[PDB]
């Protein structure tokens, strides 16, 4: 039994290819591959189409007060600040812009061959 | 070497805190009423019973405590085995033994 | 730059998690407040009173160069701090960001 | 007629007419071994010519009011024939107290001012309800102030609405000018030499050569250098009191590295002391006392308070105090808070000119208001209601 | 980017994760998507380490812990990082260029899964 090789190198070498997130691109929208086994034919021609969000009704959603809460089952201003407000409607802005751009490119891609090909084209 | 309990360490921490704020050092030169526990002790303050002097103490921080050395001020990695006192190189060691370390000379 | 710590174990205590650790030159002897990370890395590399141990202080990396009572103890300062100067080639720095755990290819080909 | 305003601070006394200017005096006597049967009371320690050795007399321990016979013979001597001539009976007074001061002190105060001087009427305040009128009438457009009063023996954060004092959220840190002083001391004591006799020495080191530093340990680094590197190292010459009547700093083109000088002055080398001193403020655990700091106290302070008020509370930081009086102080205090407050959220302290003499401009400016004669409490009302009603109008 | 002060999952399963980020121009807390919870718990993220989150992947890395903490042990395997020096938000508009190999190369294997097909390749 002899001890392992102790290789030592500069720590500077272990972040050659590390690339900070402010200056790399997303790759996820090129992601084809990792569509397959998770990502259906239905979502990307039927569902996606009909049932993509829109800014109006994410902004409609987002300025209407809560919902009623759910009905139970039945068998049968002096401290006031003017520049903070608009600062948090615009924060609430872009974070509603936000969602809405991160909604439409995370579900662009269409599968190459999708779900429902591969189970009918997978023999047992 | 010898080593001192938790209460010996306090005790010492204690007295040298308290000595900050004492008023002279020296006696009067002169040489020839009452204390803040007295004070404390009449007011029969007791605690969550509203805003009140101990209630105002300021509590511990958040950030941890950074060690100085005890005997040239500059951040010691040290540990003295012995008292539990701060240093940072042999010569600090060998002063703070000669010096405080046991026997508070 | 990096911070060396070489020195006799004198004493090392762990307790249910929190430690104590005891390390001892021919100069200086010091008590250290040990962290969760460092008493994992003390406890899988088994270190007892008497050996003679360096630790990298930035990653735990302990390694045991003996017992004294072999090699002499350390005489200096226990913590110091050192300038380790690496001269890497292109090759190696290709092989080790080609892939995860792609440094093993610098000595078994598999490039 | 007149109106008399003091602010019984533990260190130094300003006392001074609503008509006229302000005067800083020391509240404490003092004997020396160079007189055998001699006193000094107040202001009378500019006589004496070999401060070295004094001997200090306080009416205050940890900040408050406990040695009551040197308080009276202190105000007798200001209130003498000597330097205000007070007619008491015709004269209102405005005297500060500490916060959450005890019954039986504020008991002892009412039956002294009312009684032994016999006022016409008096009103006890907190310096920092005098810091805040005056911050307030500066800037009529706030409702809200945060007022950081770091003095001689503590340093209390009270915020403060438009007409009332927020005793939920008061804090107070047990670090003030007497411990930075008596620290140093210790250090220099331990370190050069003895100086364990010299308070009032060291205390004008403290306050000339001592600076808060914008980077800890970046100035460390620069201390524990060696050479012309170690731009912090300083060199001072204590007074001997013979042909240096007063310390002062050797000019960096004149300092001798290596410590020798030909001249036989007494030279106290300072290095790391510059700013370790001041930091016990901001880091008060640094030399063992489990407290919070200037910044997290102001805002753990601010953040009890409700959501609402909080931004206000951010924008109107005002430091007071002889403390504050460091360089880099304020610098750093906005620092601190800045990291510690939220983004949203804008922070602004405020250093004005002469803190010593805030709660002073604050009394004047509550004196020459029209609802000045509803704030204090006579003698006439003492007798009957007195008592009762010293307690209730004042919001101490 | 920034010194977590918080970190605390909101419970109906988790509705949503609630953070505090802490920078030298302020503190910012931030309502995460609950995926981010396990991306969070992998990089082993607790209070005083100073991470970075990606709003559009919702990536977690930590890196470090910051270095007002370094004092809180004498001997401890941690690298200690400075706190951040900007907004708790940063945003950036950024041109970079690709190639089409590097897209084909980017879909001829998959990346991640947690399968044990996937960790074997
Ligand atoms: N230029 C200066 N630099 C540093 N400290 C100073 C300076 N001038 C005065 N001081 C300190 O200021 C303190 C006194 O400040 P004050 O707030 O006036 O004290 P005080 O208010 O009379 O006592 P308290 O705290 O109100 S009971 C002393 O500890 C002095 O050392
Ligand atoms: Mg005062
Ligand atoms: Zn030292
Ligand atoms: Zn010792």
């Amino acid at each position: 039994i002899t001890p392992g090789i102790c290789f030592s190198t500069a720590s500077l070498v272990l972040r050659a290819t590390d690339v900070h997130p402010l200056q790399r691109i997303d790759m996820g929208r090129f992601d084809l591959i990792g569509l397959e086994g998770r990502v259906s034919r239905y979502e990307a021609d039927t569902f996606l189409p009909r049932h993509r969000l829109s800014r109006r009704v994410l902004l409609e959603v987002a300025t209407a007060p809560d919902p009623p809460p759910r009905p139970k089952p039945v068998k049968m201003s002096p401290f006031y600040l003017d520049s903070l407000e608009e600062k948090r409607k615009r924060q609430r802005s872009e974070r509603l812009e936000r969602i809405f751009q991160l909604s439409e490119a995370h579900g662009a891609l269409a599968p190459v061959y999708g779900t429902e090909v591969l189970d009918f084209c997978t023999l047992p | 070497r010898r080593v001192l309990d938790r209460a010996a360490r306090q005790r010492r921490i204690n007295r040298q805190l308290e000595a900050l704020e004492n008023d002279n050092f020296q006696d009067d030169p002169h040489a020839g009423r009452k204390n803040f526990q007295a004070l404390l002790e009449e007011q029969n303050l007791s605690v969550a019973e509203g805003p009140n002097y101990l209630t105002a103490c300021a509590g511990p921080p958040s950030r941890p405590q950074r060690p100085f050395c005890a005997v040239c001020g500059f951040p010691s990695p040290y540990t003295c085995v012995s008292c539990g006192a701060r240093y940072c190189t042999v010569r600090c060691l060998g002063t703070h033994q000669e010096t405080r370390c046991l026997k508070w000379t | 730059e990096t911070e060396i710590i070489e020195g006799e174990v004198v004493e090392i205590q762990i307790d249910r998690k929190v430690g104590k650790l005891t390390l001892k030159t021919t100069e200086m002897e010091t008590i250290y407040d040990l962290g969760t990370k460092m008493i994992e890395s003390l406890t899988k590399d088994k270190v007892q009173a008497g050996d003679v141990i360096t630790i990298d202080k930035a990653t735990g990396k302990i390694s045991k160069l003996g017992r004294s009572f072999f090699v002499q103890c350390p005489d200096g300062e226990l913590q110091k701090r050192k300038e380790v100067v690496h001269t890497v080639s292109l090759h190696e720095i290709d092989v080790i960001n080609s892939r995860t755990q792609g440094f093993l290819a610098l000595f078994s080909g598999d490039t | 007629m007149t109106t008399l305003v003091l602010d019984n601070g533990a260190y130094n006394a300003k006392i001074g007419y609503s008509h006229e200017n302000v005067s800083v005096i020391p509240n404490c006597q003092f004997r020396s071994k160079t007189a055998r049967l001699k006193t000094f009371t107040a202001n009378q320690i500019d006589e004496i010519k070999d401060p070295s050795g004094l001997f200090y007399i306080l009416p205050f321990q940890k900040g408050y009011l406990v040695n009551w016979d040197v308080q009276r013979q202190v105000w007798d001597y200001l209130f003498g024939k000597e330097m205000y001539q007070v007619d008491f009976l015709d004269t209102n007074i405005i005297i500060t107290e500490p916060y959450f001061n005890f019954t039986s002190i504020q008991e002892s105060m009412n039956e002294i001012l009312f009684e032994e001087y016999q006022f016409q009427a008096v009103l006890r305040v907190n310096a920092g309800a005098l810091s805040a009128h005056r911050y307030f009438r500066d800037n009529p457009s706030e409702l809200c102030c945060i007022i950081v009063d770091s003095g001689y023996s503590f340093t209390h954060i009270v915020p403060y609405c438009r007409s009332k004092k927020k005793k939920e959220a008061i804090i107070r840190i047990n670090v003030g000018g007497k411990l930075l002083t008596n620290h140093l001391k210790e250090i220099i004591s331990y370190r050069q030499l003895h100086v364990m006799d010299e308070t009032h020495v060291i205390n004008q080191v403290k306050e000339d050569v001592c600076y808060v530093s914008q980077d800890f340990y970046r100035d460390m680094d620069i201390a524990k250098l060696k050479g012309e590197e170690n731009t912090v190292m300083i060199d001072y010459v204590l007074p001997d009191f013979s042909t240096i009547k007063k310390g002062f700093c050797k000019p960096r083109e004149e300092m001798v590295l290596s410590g020798k000088y030909k001249s036989g002055e007494q030279i106290l080398r300072l290095a790391n002391e510059r700013f370790a001193v001041p930091e016990i403020l901001f880091n008060p655990s640094d030399i063992g006392i489990q407290e919070m700091g200037i910044p997290e106290a102001i805002v753990y302070s601010i953040q009890n308070l409700p959501e609402e008020m909080q931004p206000h509370f951010f924008k109107n930081i005002v430091l007071t105090g002889g403390n504050s009086l460091f360089p880099g102080f304020r610098d750093r205090v906005y620092s601190e808070v800045r990291c510690l407050t939220p983004t949203d959220y804008d922070v602004s302290v405020v250093l004005p000119e002469n803190p010593i003499t805030y709660a002073w401009e604050g009394g004047k400016l509550i004196s020459e208001n029209d609802d000045f004669e509803d704030m204090v409490v006579t003698r006439e009302d003492y007798e009957e209601n007195g008592h009762s009603v010293c307690e209730e109008k004042f919001d101490i | 980017e920034g010194e977590v002060t918080e970190l605390t999952p909101c419970e109906t399963t988790i509705s949503h994760v609630i953070i505090g980020l802490k920078t030298a121009k302020g503190t910012k807390q931030l309502k995460l998507d609950p995926s981010i919870f396990e991306s969070l718990q992998k990089e082993r993220v607790e209070a005083g380490d100073v991470i970075y989150i990606e709003a559009n992947s919702g990536a977690v890395k930590r890196q470090g812990r910051c270095d007002t903490y370094a004092t809180e042990f004498d001997l401890e395997a941690e690298e200690y990082v400075p706190l951040p020096k900007g907004d708790v938000h940063k945003k950036k508009e950024i041109i970079q260029d690709v190639t089409l190999h590097d897209l084909d190369v980017a879909n001829a294997r998959p990346q991640g899964g947690q399968d044990i097909l996937s960790m074997m390749g």
